[PDB]
């Protein structure tokens, strides 16, 4: 009995997790048998919040619910239709809990792009046909905040293709005030950003394919422009015209092209805005105070703090999140230290010249995230324990005595759990811990003051008993040392793995900037089929360019994508070959996104190591991928700065060297991210070079190739490919 | 499980008629009505959740088909209002568990 | 607002094409004078009281109902989108 392709694809072994939503400092909403229940952590009791029958009034069309902080009204979301990675339109209707009836008067319009409640109370703000509206109460008629909205040209409250994807990780660009006085939001102008057109074939019944278009900026092209406003919603009236107020950007960033990259209310009358230059090695933070007398927002340069980078770019993917103290007088942030390691730093609102910040943590390891901030303490995920970059543990530093640094999750189950996450309550009195590997995931309820386990939310005992009689793979997380530096790797070893045998090897690569494909988390996936059922070892290596091990490693591939990380993969495979248990004749490399680009570049290096490989949705040329991401690591593609390196690092130029390998190129026709064009060009270059390869398009699939039937088909197609490449 | 629907009724211009599903043999406590016109397909009117008074209706069956339930009596009531020629139809009741699990025998309102 | 259109109006096999993607499709068999009974749900599951010859298949817009080895007015309805809607017959 082995974990089969069928098992992966049909989800027979289900890895359960525990989703809860904190609604107060002692209570969370959890879902059970489709009923929303309310559990109080302070006592032991559970009540019923919303019964499944109320969802069933809309049959099975409900995709989500969302409750008002005060608990009087619920947004039932139905008719979800996806757009991009985060974006979608949906219809909403407000269920009034007290009354137990749908609010049928002045209803939320259909095709609504983004709706969210205020942080307190029950005020609504929505985005519809690109304009922001706001309802003070559910029954009241809506108030139109902006009217500049146009399809694909002007976006208010919602994000552009590239802002969504690359800076915010969300369709939302509107943020409510802490007590609901103001509604901050960003506006993006897309006039002049060139369009990526592609064919959409749809159903059999559609006689003529439809051309889909998106304003999408590529390396060097005309980017979008941004404007940040704030509007007062307490003065919302049909009698008086609503005036939004425009906070303008810093002088430092307005000189050339720039991005808005963070929005963070600190208090009622203060909001922080980080902006970033288009080069991305310089970033400015602007703390902006509200002047009540003349209703303008002022951003002093005494209040402007600048983080920059000489070694590469700012942040993992952008400047880190500001966590401000209760009085707004100081704030905490993950910033890069003297030796390159990113740690927590304490700033002040005012910017004394000599001193940027005070580093409260330090060492050869990185703070992954700041999780909560009390007056007494700060909680944070870090990878310090046991010098394992791909490990995560909860820590708690006391604001007063930084000597008082306590690791809350390190030794609870040291064998089962080396990768934790956490979700703390409104004022942090309680928290849920989620161990995500290397054992079966375990979610448990704890009290903050002294870590005492109050409950066990989910221990995956069901999956455990299902997997007890299955021959699963092992997982070796360890390292090899090249040039006096440790570069970690993970290997999904087959069941009953013996060092006296020679197994085939598959390298699963991503290898992008700030990537980590070797860590302690637990995954049931294609690799586990490949190890258990096929006896393929699947290894992944985090060489240069990988994150969480100091900037010296991460910025090592700066201005030079397709070089040091590409050869580091090739080198790793050599290092594993030296370990002796790998057959040199059967070594493979596969990957998706950046991984696909890396696999294509490794296959074309002429190294002689790798025999075959599969690129899925790959990048071929860096001038095709979007500006915000591409330019973060390469600069512009112009002679003034780095055009040669865009030219040096294309898959196309290495087509001659594909004559030594077996290549399987795959791409979805309706990919809006890494457009099909990129694979269309790789194929054209291989054909011109007289190279036989294999290919598979996927009609109407995006970057995910996520559709249930297409998903089953890609992984079955690739499995058969590897089956032939390794002679079974 | 069976639902002995009320006998057929005759109605004329301007008037309002009430109809009873009379569910039995199952743990009552969702119920929906579909209007079927003769020679044509089925069309969904609305839903009542019998435990509470919670009602959801179709677009523009506001006014028509006021759906209310009082649990004590083993039944559900659909009041169609201001009937015209179009409102003359078969009107079934149903029980909703995953889809339309069981159906009432119909009233031929005229 | 979703429109189910059934091709044939006739192993005979009727189809349903939906105007948009439905998660699951339900089927109801009817005869003249008599209230309809549940025949198929969750795309392919045979409802109780229905002979084993019957099948269901297809995901997205194109669903299909396959009566194996036909022997002696089937409607198709969806509730993945609101409001719920029925096929012609
Ligand atoms: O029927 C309808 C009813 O359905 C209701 C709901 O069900 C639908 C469920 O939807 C499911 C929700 O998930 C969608 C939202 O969550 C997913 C969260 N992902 C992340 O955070 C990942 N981030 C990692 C970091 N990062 C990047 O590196 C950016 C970079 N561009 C990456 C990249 C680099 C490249 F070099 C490249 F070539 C391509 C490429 F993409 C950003 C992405
Ligand atoms: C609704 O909850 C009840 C009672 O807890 C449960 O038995 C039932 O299966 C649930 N039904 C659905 C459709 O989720
Ligand atoms: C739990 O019980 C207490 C009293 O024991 C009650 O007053 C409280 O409101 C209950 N809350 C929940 C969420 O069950
Ligand atoms: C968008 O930009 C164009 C020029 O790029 C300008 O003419 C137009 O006013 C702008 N519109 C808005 C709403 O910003
Ligand atoms: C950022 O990098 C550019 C090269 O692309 C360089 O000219 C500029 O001086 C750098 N600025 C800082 C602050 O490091
Ligand atoms: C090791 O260092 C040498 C010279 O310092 C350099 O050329 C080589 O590429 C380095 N290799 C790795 C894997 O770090």
């Amino acid at each position: 009995r082995t974990y089969t392709l069928a098992d992966y694809l049909k989800n027979t072994f289900r890895v359960k997790s525990y989703s809860l939503r904190w609604v107060s400092d002692s209570e969370y909403l959890y879902k059970q048998e489709n009923n929303i229940l309310l559990f109080n952590a302070e006592h032991g009791n559970s009540s019923i919040f919303l019964e499944n029958s109320t969802f069933e009034i809309f049959g099975d069309s409900i995709s989500d619910y969302s409750v008002s902080p005060d608990r009087l009204f619920v947004l039932l979301e139905y008719n979800y239709v996806k757009q991009w990675r985060h974006s979608y339109t949906a219809s909403y209707s407000i269920y009034d809990l007290n009354k137990r009836q749908l609010i049928t008067e002045e209803k939320i319009p259909n095709n609504t792009q983004w709706i969210t409640w205020s942080q307190e109370g029950h005020k609504l703000a929505y985005v519809w046909k690109n304009d922001i509206y706001v309802k003070i109460e559910p029954h009241l008629p809506s108030h139109r905040i902006t009217s500049t909205g146009k399809e694909n040209v002007i976006f208010n409250g919602i994000n552009d293709w590239v802002y969504e994807e690359e800076i915010f990780g969300a369709y939302s660009a509107l943020w409510w005030s802490p007590n609901g006085t103001f509604l901050a939001y960003a506006q993006f102008n897309d006039t002049g950003v060139p369009l990526i057109e592609y064919s959409f074939y749809s159903d059999e019944s559609l006689q003529y394919p439809k051309t889909v278009w998106i304003p999408y900026p590529k390396a060097g092209a005309v980017n979008p422009t941004v404007k940040f406003f704030i509007v007062n919603t307490d003065s919302l009236s049909s009698t008086t015209t609503t005036i939004p107020m425009q906070i303008t950007a810093p002088a430092s960033v307005t000189t050339g092209d720039h991005y808005l990259c963070d929005v963070a209310w600190v208090s009622e009358d203060r909001i922080s805005l980080q902006w970033l230059r288009r080069i991305q090695n310089y970033s400015v933070m602007a703390i902006c105070d509200y002047d009540k007398t003349t209703l303008v927002w002022n951003c002093p340069t005494t209040q402007e703090h600048i983080e920059t980078s000489a070694t590469g770019w700012c942040g993992r993917f952008r400047p880190a999140e500001p966590h401000f103290t209760s009085d707004g007088s100081s704030f905490y942030k993950i910033v890069s230290d003297k030796d390159g390691y990113k740690h927590i730093c304490q700033f002040q609102k005012d910017r004394k010249p000599e001193q940027v910040c005070t580093f409260i943590t330090k060492g050869a390891w990185e703070v992954i995230s700041i999780e909560a901030l009390t007056s007494d303490y700060l909680y944070y995920i870090s990878n310090e324990y046991k010098e394992m970059p791909g490990g995560r543990n909860l820590y708690k530093i006391q604001l007063t005595d930084h000597t008082n640094k306590k690791c809350l999750s390190c030794d609870l189950n040291p064998e089962r759990c080396q990768y934790y996450s956490v979700s703390l309550s409104k004022e942090a009195k309680y928290y849920q811990l989620g161990c995500r590997g290397p054992g079966l995931p375990l979610y448990t309820l704890h009290r903050s003051t002294d870590q005492k386990e109050l409950r066990v939310l989910e221990d995956n005992s069901a999956l455990d008993k299902m997997l007890q009689d299955v021959q699963m793979p092992s997982k070796k997380l360890d390292f090899i040392v090249l040039n006096e530096t440790r570069f970690w790797y993970q290997m999904i070893l087959p069941p009953h793995f013996d060092k006296s045998k020679k197994y085939p090897l598959l390298i699963d690569v991503y290898a992008g900037p700030c990537s980590q494909k070797a860590d302690a988390a637990f995954r049931l996936n294609w690799a586990t089929y490949l190890a258990s059922t096929e006896n393929i070892i699947v290894a992944s290596f985090d060489g240069r360019g990988s994150g969480y091990q100091g900037d010296k490693i991460m910025h090592a591939i700066n201005k030079r994508l397709g070089t040091l990380e590409v050869e580091d993969q090739i080198e790793a495979a050599r290092q594993f070959l030296k370990m002796g248990f790998v057959d040199s004749k059967r070594v493979a490399i596969w990957g998706w996104s950046y991984g696909g680009y890396v696999t294509s570049m490794v296959l074309g290096s002429g190294s002689g190591v790798f025999k075959c490989g599969i690129a899925v949705a790959p990048v071929s040329r860096w001038e095709y991928y979007d500006s915000v991401y591409t330019e973060r690591y390469m600069g512009l593609p112009t002679p003034e700065d780095n055009l040669d390196h865009y030219r040096n690092s294309t898959v196309m130029s290495r087509a001659e060297n594909f004559k030594q390998v077996e290549y399987l190129l795959i791409h979805g026709t309706a990919d809006d991210n890494v457009h099909f064009q990129q694979s269309a060009q790789i194929s054209k270059a291989l054909v011109d070079a007289g190279v036989d390869f294999q290919a598979m398009w996927y009609t109407d699939e995006d970057h995910g190739i996520a559709s249930s039937t297409a998903h089953q088909h890609i992984y079955s197609h690739m499995s058969h490919f590897l089956q032939q490449c390794f002679s079974l | 499980f069976q639902l002995q629907q009320s006998g057929p009724e005759l109605v004329k211009p301007g008037a309002s008629v009430k109809i009873s599903c009379k569910a039995s043999g199952y743990s009552f406590t969702n119920i929906n009505w579909m209007k079927q016109s003769n020679g044509k397909s089925l069309e969904w009117i609305g839903v009542v959740i019998p435990k509470y008074g919670t009602t959801n209706y179709n677009q523009k069956f506001q006014g028509k088909a006021t759906l209310t339930v009082d649990q004590s009596s083993s039944t559900a009531y659909i009041q169609l209002n201001s009937l015209t020629s179009e409102d003359s139809a078969v009107y079934y009741c149903t029980r909703f568990r995953v889809f339309f699990d069981v159906w009432g025998t119909g009233t031929t309102v005229t | 607002q979703i429109v189910l259109s059934q091709s044939p109006a006739i192993k005979v096999t009727m189809t349903c094409r939906a105007s948009s993607s439905v998660c699951n499709m339900h089927w109801y068999q009817q005869k003249p004078g008599s209230s309809p009974k549940p025949w198929l749900h969750g795309t392919s599951n045979l409802a109780s009281g229905v002979p084993v010859r019957f099948s269901g298949s297809g995901s997205g817009t194109s669903f299909s109902l396959t009566i194996s080895r036909v022997e002696a007015t089937y409607f198709c309805q969806q509730w993945s989108n609101h409001p719920p809607t029925f096929g012609g017959g």
